[PDB]
């Protein structure tokens, strides 16, 4: 997953 | 029961927040495995898999079935104190808990403050440009 | 801060409830010594020294300067579990604390119940008295 | 102390  | 603002400290509360979570049974990032990591579901239109640490307020989207929520949390917010709590919840002393609740309070402050900063920097950019385009003539 | 519902567990909250408490400095039942016993001040017109265990809800009035609040509490409600907590609040666990708060909840109902009973009985005395006069 |  990645960051907003 | 337990108070409203302190609910998210309860795993079963956190699980309960996953409604229409795409990643289920066969996946590594099930609601259960997610809540265990500290996440709660907080979806939007353009980011429907959006999730958040209840403790450090780190926000992650773009999940994949083989994502281990704890591993992803450690990578993105290594400073998160909840990551360090090895005890079961009810095994915590009130002091230990209150000490923790205060770090969260601070964590929350920081995120909001950091936000207000970004917003303000953005506004400062617009205003500056308007002025520049005026002195371009 | 702490959720309000939980505040009476805190000595410093209980002390704060004593406003116009007659028994001060030289006395054995000071607000401090009272809060340590579990009481909170809850005065009325005809019972201005009224106090109450926050845990077992035992109510005591007619205090005297040499009254040791812990001794008075043990005599009147020996069953009170708070009387048995030897540990300091922050030293407790949530588990322990959650169990304690539960026993509170029950005591409160049982008290609500015992009250309902007493009010019942008072009505019935009025009811009997009224029927006897109506028969004579 | 007396009881209520
Ligand atoms: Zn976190
Ligand atoms: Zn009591």
């Amino acid at each position: 997953a990645k960051e907003r | 029961t337990l108070p409203p603002a302190w609910q998210p400290f309860l795993k079963d509360h956190r699980i309960s927040t996953f409604k229409n979570w795409p990643f289920l049974e066969g996946c590594a990032c099930t609601p259960e495995r997610m809540a265990e990591a500290g996440f709660i579901h907080c979806p939007t239109e353009n980011e429907p898999d959006l999730a958040q640490c209840f403790f450090c307020f780190k926000e992650l989207e773009g999940w994949e079935p083989d994502d281990d929520p704890i591993e992803e949390h450690k990578k993105h917010s290594s400073g998160c104190a909840f990551l360090s709590v090895k005890k079961q919840f009810e095994e915590l002393t009130l002091g230990e808990f209150l000490k923790l609740d205060r770090e969260r309070a601070k964590n929350k402050i920081a995120k909001e403050t950091n936000n207000k900063k970004k917003e303000f920097e953005e506004t400062a950019k617009k205003v500056r440009r308007a002025i520049e385009q005026l002195a371009a003539m």
